[PDB]
């Protein structure tokens, strides 16, 4: 209320209506989730073999979020219709909830645990698979972790819930996924190998990823037991003619189910859906209405309409999805803060192959510093750079050393010729450093040797999986040292989070110690504190529910604190919080 | 074999009766009007559940049906009336 | 002259058979009956669905020798798919808008159906680098017109019911948000 939200503008809190609830009309039916539990992830490879419409993937919960809302989409919102979208949409193949940019940005910045996230939604979600995006071996972190460390993310990620681990590498390196994949076959869920799509297959003056690349990945993917093939468009790449040609090409290979996910940034996501349906596709990402389109997933409604008197048909019941599209529309307008602005179809994402999450990122370090007047130069200067590296595959976090380079060659007014010639002098960006180090895998190709030695300078280049020469952990020493970090002895979750994120997780400690749970307020209060005289109610757990009302605040003293009057529970308590604007 | 008791009153009485139980190692819950949502008895318990919505306070503490229901939902083994609303009541 | 039927309904929906494929035809004889140059095809509501797309241009091609102009909405998502549709069976001329000033109740971009019919039997005429470039205009003068522009915008199937065009779809709101009637917007649309 005195200081504002982080990140964001210190506005008023504007007065909302509650979110439209749906009127549903239930009809109850064997669901993938219910074949997972009571078969194997086999026969739910059988389902989606022997079902002639297309299936469809919700990313609804994290990635049309992530898209569009800066990651920000809070478990309080999403509570409010987990059970109507498990109920009224049971023909969902799955819905992706977790990984990706979620684990991070939960923890870092809405205050809420990931884990509480998940296990809330399996709650209210009892009868719908649950999906993560899992980064191989980089799991939900950015950089690679040791082996046995993904080995038990995979194991508690499955104990708590996760049923379908969409399993990708950066540079689409095949050693960098195994064992991903064999522990989550290991834990009796389903192992989603992954193609990073990137380039052009029909175009052919860019012969690196053509059609016979996918292919061979294709075929080396389904040598691992993993159980369904996964196409991933990161930028929405993927044009309709060479959606077509890909899906018919690895149906012809495989005998995996295929799931496709695109992006809808150049207008053609729809379109592209409809041609991979027609070559055969199994599984397609969709998002709700509301939170799809531009750097978002297509439309489920759309693509229900798109393919209703088609050969195949979308399994999923559209009444139902427009019911509870009217929620998200409601809850769209509490993250007014995050929101891009006006979007439109750019059609120049086949130029620079930037990703959406890459594109807000790079647009928001960019324009902080001051020389975002020239993002189109910005934006030309990722597309020479990604063909300087080598044509690589620019997805997260390869995405990040592209951006990163373009970022200070543009920064620092470098050239193609300039780095070439003269970049021994230059201090490269880490990212970059560590890219060509080969912390990241290896690319298709290899590196550019030696520009890669231009770029590394003494120090050491390794060529392997960089988990082989990854530092041991061990879990008992972790747990007794988070055990003195934070006031008690952490879960599983717990000890493979403050890995990963070791920071992160004791800033979500120290947070938690001094505010509570946040995630149970509403967005707005959540964002914006609270007006004069408003009451609200924050239901802090089952039958308690605090009363809380804002009466009056002080003016600031000299030692820069006001007094706020609030009336919790009936009963008038004085808040003293230091107001950082007076500053003493 | 009773470990939660459901009070079905409101004000001082409820607070005796949250005391006792506290004392004798049940847990509580409490139900209140809306109109009756600064009580200090609805803070005492466990549990508060709102009862009566919509109805008359005096007729949301009557609502015997809604009573049963709080108290079915919430696990209560028992209910304490009090004294004044339901106490002497057949139904 | 430009003759032009005004879609509405949906021709693939037996319980609406009034709007059916032979009103189209029966009405694009008489149209062409006229000196009319080319027949024009007016989805002013965004209704026509692909599959519908597809099996109207295709009998009216069959009836008619007069080129068609084929022009919709992308309100509910579906602008580009029915646009390609149409290309299938044989359409001569789609309305398109720049990208920057397409999507939501206006046309599909002309960027995107070039690109979606790129390698297709049928290719789009036109150059899409010139587009590219004439965008980067449109969309820094578009930053002029923010006291007119909507909301956020995002792709709306309810269109299949109410079949409201976006004109008045904007003027139903402004007429629902001067009097005090706009928190039942939702059965504004059902009425
Ligand atoms: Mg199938
Ligand atoms: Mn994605
Ligand atoms: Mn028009």
């Amino acid at each position: 209320t005195v200081n504002g939200f982080p990140g964001i503008e210190n506005t008023e809190k504007r007065h909302f209506e509650e979110p439209r609830q749906p009127l549903l009309n239930l009809e109850k039916k064997k669901t993938a989730k219910n074949i997972l539990d009571e078969q194997g992830a086999d026969a739910v490879v059988d389902y989606v073999k022997n079902t002639k419409e297309v299936l469809l993937t919700d990313t609804t919960l994290r990635d049309a979020h992530q898209s569009l809302l800066a990651t920000r989409l809070r478990l309080q919102d999403m509570k409010g219709i987990a059970q109507a979208i498990d109920q009224g949409l049971p023909e969902l193949f799955s819905a992706e909830m977790w990984g990706g940019a979620t684990f991070d940005v939960a923890y870092r910045f809405l205050n809420e645990s990931p884990w509480y996230r998940l296990r809330k939604l399996r709650k209210l979600m009892p009868n719908t698979m649950f999906q993560m995006l899992f980064r191989g071996s980089n799991a939900v972190g950015y950089q690679n972790y040791p082996d046995n460390v993904i080995e038990e993310f995979i194991r508690v990620a499955a104990h708590e819930g996760i049923d379908v681990f969409r399993i990708f590498d950066s540079l689409n390196w095949l050693p960098q996924m195994e064992k991903s994949i064999q522990a989550v076959r290991d834990n009796g869920k389903i192992a989603e190998a992954t193609i990073c799509y990137t380039g052009d297959i029909l175009d052919p003056s860019r012969p690196k990823y053509n059609i016979q690349y996918y292919k061979d990945l294709a075929k080396e993917l389904e040598a691992t037991g993993a159980h369904i093939l996964a196409v991933k468009d990161m930028a929405g790449l993927l044009k309709p003619q060479a959606a077509y040609r890909l899906i018919s090409e690895l149906k012809d290979t495989v005998d995996l189910p295929i799931h496709l996910h695109t992006h809808d940034t150049s207008g053609n996501g729809i379109i592209t859906y409809s041609g991979a349906t027609q070559a055969g596709v199994d599984i397609i990402d969709v998002a709700t209405a509301s939170l799809a389109g531009g750097t978002s997933q297509p439309s489920m409604q759309s693509i229900y309409y798109a393919l209703e008197h088609g050969p195949r048909h979308a399994s999923i019941n559209v009444k139902n999805a427009e019911q509870i599209d009217h929620y998200w529309e409601d809850v769209r307008k509490y993250y007014a803060p995050f929101e891009a602005g006006i979007t439109s179809p750019q059609t120049e994402v086949y130029m620079h192959e930037m990703p959406g999450g890459q594109y807000t990122n790079l647009k928001s370090q960019a324009a902080a510093v001051g020389l975002g007047h020239r993002f189109d130069e910005i934006k030309q200067m990722y597309r020479k750079v990604n063909m300087m590296f080598g044509d690589i595959i620019k997805v997260t976090p390869s995405s990040k050393v592209v951006g990163d380079m373009a970022l200070f060659m543009i920064q620092n007014d470098l050239t193609e010729e300039d780095v070439y010639a003269r970049g021994n002098e230059l201090n490269f960006p880490e990212s970059v450093v560590s890219f060509f180090r080969g912390d990241l895998g290896q690319p298709v190709g290899g590196f550019p040797e030696k520009l890669q030695k231009i770029i590394v300078k003494d120090k050491a280049v390794i060529t392997d999986r960089p988990g082989l020469h990854a530092e041991k952990v061990d879990f008992e020493t972790v747990k007794a040292d988070l055990e003195q970090k934070i006031g008690y002895e952490p879960g599983d979750h717990e000890v493979i989070s403050y890995i990963m994120y070791p920071q992160v997780f004791l800033d979500y400690q120290k947070m938690q110690r001094e505010f509570g749970a946040v995630t149970l307020l509403d967005t707005p209060t959540f964002l914006h504190g609270m007006r004069l005289n408003e009451k609200i109610e924050v239901q802090i757990e089952k039958g308690k529910t605090l009363s809380i009302r804002l009466d009056e605040i002080g003016e600031p003293d000299l030692a820069g604190n006001r007094v706020l009057f609030f009336n919790l529970n009936g009963q008038r308590r004085e808040v003293v919080i230091n107001d950082q604007s007076v500053q003493a | 074999h009773m470990k939660k008791l459901l009070v079905a009153n409101r004000g001082e009485i409820a607070v005796r009766v949250f005391r006792a139980c506290n004392e004798l190692g049940l847990s509580t819950v409490a139900v209140y009007a809306r109109e009756d949502e600064y009580s200090v008895h609805r803070f005492k318990a466990d549990e508060s559940y709102l009862i009566g919505q919509g109805k008359k306070p005096i007729d949301a503490y009557l609502d015997i049906d809604d009573i049963i229901r709080v108290a079915l939902e919430s696990g209560a083994d028992a209910i304490h009336p009090g004294y004044g609303l339901l106490s002497e009541n057949l139904e």
